[PDB]
């Protein structure tokens, strides 16, 4: 049985028959070492996508990485989130409309010279002071045009089979 | 085993001299759950299929960009679940927040507002609807940009909103009005006088706190209300589970297992059993890419639904006939839920009909008088104004009722006097 | 004499270790509810015999 | 040049699936070569049917692939289409008393523009402005009577 | 619940909410009847036909 990963003591009670252990989809995660009769759990080693945080290129040339689902011990600034470990990017206790989404309620953004990753801003905290015999009525209109554009149909296009692969 | 029964076999009494008209409410909220979003997964092609070794990776870039393709189409599904979900909630402009005295006009929200003691601004059937529902090989879960506590502070904002101002913050600012002149604008509607209302406000008030109530119960027992929901979850865990699974078929090659059939073979001779295990991986992963497409586009559908009813409904009264629960809409009230949206519709629904005789008309001096808002009924002796959606008689006159023509052309006036 | 097999006679098959997990597997088992011979005569063994003794 | 977003990244995509068919016509399959004329010059059929038999499957996989997506693409691009023409329906032919169907706030009315593959609507809108605090009253008692 | 109403009020509330007064309905029942078992003719013809 040949793989790679990291192997750890297991709490897993093998009947003294059983030598191999298979987790669900039908996977080796557990193996007997056939020295020492030792139960050994097997577990994939820490793997996960990388990307990369860019402000645009004639903005800026400096970039922050996130290592998605893979802890800090794994390897300019360091900051933990929710997905993955960050790289190159601050940390704010500031609040702002949200820039470049990265997960979880968190994005990015390029604020004065360099790369800040805070937790985005909703939007405002008004109060409506509502009583029980107090009504507002407005006094003055601001007539207001806007737009909104619709896609209705795409590029007619027709590709011979034949021709095509032969 | 029988044959179905369509329903009850009531034949309305229909004649061309009488109509029935309502002399009582029961003001119903119901209940509709939409699913907006599902879960952020993306899977990385090379790792399904090879994982770490490079004779497989050598022998996959072969094939072309089939793997560059699934990994964009899975990007643009998660991007589009966010979309979604965005679209649905993220519609108020500031978070409003409810003022801390609770002098609604004896209407009790307590149950849908948030309480700072539970978690977040999460209220009591958010946590029911909470509660109440039931690594990999290359595979990953992505953590959706707006977590559960920015969708139930949306939600409060919203509930917020819509308690104090109305439907004013829907258009412009926030314009607050007491909830009694509310309900009596909403009254006006449905096409009923805002007097029923205000000579009925604790009768109202009772029945949608019974309403609530009985919402509450039926959500804490029955388990079978958010069938849509676990449906969604059950089937995207499915496609995983398939998809893991068909990760260990020979699809004939000597083994199941890549590392044995690299031990044990030369190169030449193992490149045969890795192309197979190739085609096999490639065809099962592209299979997986279309239906997670048809499941989005499914998705976007609902969530484009559901927020067309939050606009149409949350912020505003709708008067389309069966848009947001069933009878004449009041308003509706929004709650999370763990994929999804639910919207507690209010609806007026008339009770209590009564027989009367009608007429057309009304000759009086040769002159033929017509309602001006209402319809003529008639107790058996005398004859009355009443609007259409309750019994309200009142004495005809000629305040109420506009003349036109004479007693020739209308069939079915009748004789009666109008008092001046 | 006969009696019925009730749920008796299933075995591991396959030696492998499985926590929580529902498996399905073919092989040769004794089939539920099936007539077993109560009883030292000839006995046409095919391929496999469930063999219970009392004390 | 950010307002024709979802036009932009219609021609995006189409583009992008007849440059990835384009370029699929150039991955070997597992052939002897990713050209058809030199495998019929080089090989007898006998021995050439081998590498045009693995060049037609690859082929014939990556147009049904195209196939299969731009069928999907179609079906979003019709829901699309089928809320356009509602749009223009009930908001250039009338007046719509839905909330935000057309705009954000009261509808007024709204005015149809061409484009490259798509329509534009211009949404005109009365929104109310200037709030003023009152207070108010449900009734009011006139000889004990009631006046609404 | 199933509020019955003789057909001609409810064609008048029907022609009250397009903004029609009543009255019209009522002085020209015949002939938006005629009107109707005409287009009622209409429709059949052309289904039966084409
Ligand atoms: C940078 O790019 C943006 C958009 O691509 C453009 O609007 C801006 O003018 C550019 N700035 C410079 C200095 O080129
Ligand atoms: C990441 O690693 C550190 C050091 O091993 C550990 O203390 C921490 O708990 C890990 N993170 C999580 C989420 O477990
Ligand atoms: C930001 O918050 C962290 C966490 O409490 C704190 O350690 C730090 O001092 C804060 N910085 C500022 C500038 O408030
Ligand atoms: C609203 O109802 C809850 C329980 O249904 C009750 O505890 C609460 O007191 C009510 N609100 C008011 C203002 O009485
Ligand atoms: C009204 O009268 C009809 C018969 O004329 C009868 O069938 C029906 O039950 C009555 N409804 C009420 C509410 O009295
Ligand atoms: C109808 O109402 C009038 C009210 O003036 C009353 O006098 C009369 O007795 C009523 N008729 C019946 C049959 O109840
Ligand atoms: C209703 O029908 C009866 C008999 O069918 C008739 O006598 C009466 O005139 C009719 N009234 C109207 C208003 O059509
Ligand atoms: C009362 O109605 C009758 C119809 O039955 C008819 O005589 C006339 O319209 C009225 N009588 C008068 C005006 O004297
Ligand atoms: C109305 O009064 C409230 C307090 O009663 C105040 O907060 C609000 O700003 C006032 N609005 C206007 C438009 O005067």
């Amino acid at each position: 049985l040949t793989g790679t990963g990291v192997l750890t003591e297991s709490n897993k009670k093998f009947l003294p028959f059983q030598q191999f252990g298979r987790d669900i989809a039908d996977t080796t995660d557990a193996v007997r070492d056939p020295q020492t009769l030792e139960i050994l759990d097997i577990t994939p080693c820490s793997f996960g996508g990388v990307s990369v945080i860019t402000p645009g290129t004639n903005t800026s040339n400096q970039v922050a990485v996130l290592y998605q689902d893979v802890n800090c011990t794994e390897v300019s600034n360091v900051f933990q989130t929710r997905a993955g470990c960050l790289i190159g990017a601050e940390h704010v206790n500031n609040s702002y409309e949200c820039d470049i989404p990265i997960g979880a309620g968190i994005c990015a953004s390029y604020q004065t010279q360099s790369i800040i990753a805070y937790t985005m801003s909703l939007g405002a905290e008004n109060s409506v002071a509502y009583s029980n015999n107090s009504i507002a009525i407005p006094t003055n209109f601001t007539i207001s045009v806007t737009t909104e554009i619709l896609p209705v149909s795409m590029t007619k296009t027709s590709v011979d089979c034949t021709m095509y692969i032969c | 085993a029988y044959t179905m029964s369509l329903g009850a076999e009531n034949s309305v009494a229909y004649s061309n001299n009488s109509i029935a008209i309502p002399t009582n409410f029961t003001i119903s909220v119901t209940t509709e759950i939409l699913p907006v979003s599902m879960t952020k997964t993306s899977v990385d092609c090379t790792m399904y299929i090879c994982g770490d070794s490079t004779e497989c990776s050598n022998l996959l870039l072969q094939y072309g960009s089939f793997c560059t393709q699934l990994n964009r189409a899975l990007t643009g599904i998660a991007v589009e679940q966010d979309k979604n979900t965005q679209e649905v909630f993220a519609q108020v402009k500031q978070i409003y927040k409810t003022p801390p005295i609770k002098d609604f006009g004896g209407f009790n929200f307590s149950q849908i507002l948030p309480d700072p003691s539970k978690p977040s601004k999460r209220s009591f059937i958010e946590d029911l609807l909470f509660n109440k529902v039931t690594k990999f090989n290359g595979l990953t879960v992505l953590p959706p940009l707006l977590t559960d506590e920015m969708i139930a502070q949306y939600t409060s904002a919203l509930l917020a909103g819509t308690i104090t101002s109305g439907w004013t913050f829907g258009a412009g600012a926030a314009l607050q009005i007491p909830f009694a002149m509310q309900m009596a604008y909403r009254f006006n509607g449905i096409g009923v006088t805002q007097n029923v209302l205000y000579e009925n406000q604790k009768l109202i008030a009772n029945q949608f706190n019974s309403a609530i109530g009985k919402i509450q119960d039926s959500l804490s027992s029955t388990a079978s209300a958010l069938g849509k929901l676990q449906d969604v979850v059950n089937q995207n865990a499915q496609a995983l589970n398939t998809l893991v699974k068909q990760l260990s078929s020979n699809f004939g090659a000597i083994s199941s297992v890549l590392n044995d059939i690299l031990s044990r073979l030369d190169p030449p001779e193992a490149e045969v059993q890795i192309d197979r295990l190739i085609t096999g991986r490639l065809q099962s992963l592209q299979t997986y890419v279309t239906q997670q497409l048809i499941r989005a586009a499914e998705i976007r559908a609902s969530a484009n639904l559901a927020a067309t009813k939050m606009s149409e409904c949350v912020l505003g009264q709708s008067k389309r006939v069966d848009f947001c629960g069933k009878g004449y809409h009041l308003m509706s009230f929004p709650q999370s839920a763990p994929h999804g949206v639910v919207f507690l519709h209010v609806t007026y629904v008339p009770a209590q009909e009564k027989n009367f005789t009608t007429a057309p008309a009304i000759c009086h001096d040769g002159k033929a008088h017509f309602p001006r808002e209402g319809v003529f009924v008639s107790n058996g002796t005398h004859w009355f104004v009443t609007q259409r959606n309750f019994y309200e008689p009142q004495i005809i006159t000629t305040d109420n009722t506009f003349v036109s023509g004479n007693c020739d052309v209308v069939i079915g006036i009748v004789n009666n006097t109008v008092y001046d | 004499a006969y009696t019925n097999s009730f749920t008796r006679g299933v075995y591991y098959p396959d030696k492998v270790f499985r926590s929580s997990v529902l498996h399905s597997t073919q092989d040769l088992f004794l089939p539920f509810f099936s007539n077993v011979t109560w009883f030292n005569p000839v006995l046409p063994f095919n391929d496999g015999v469930y063999f219970a003794s009392t004390e």
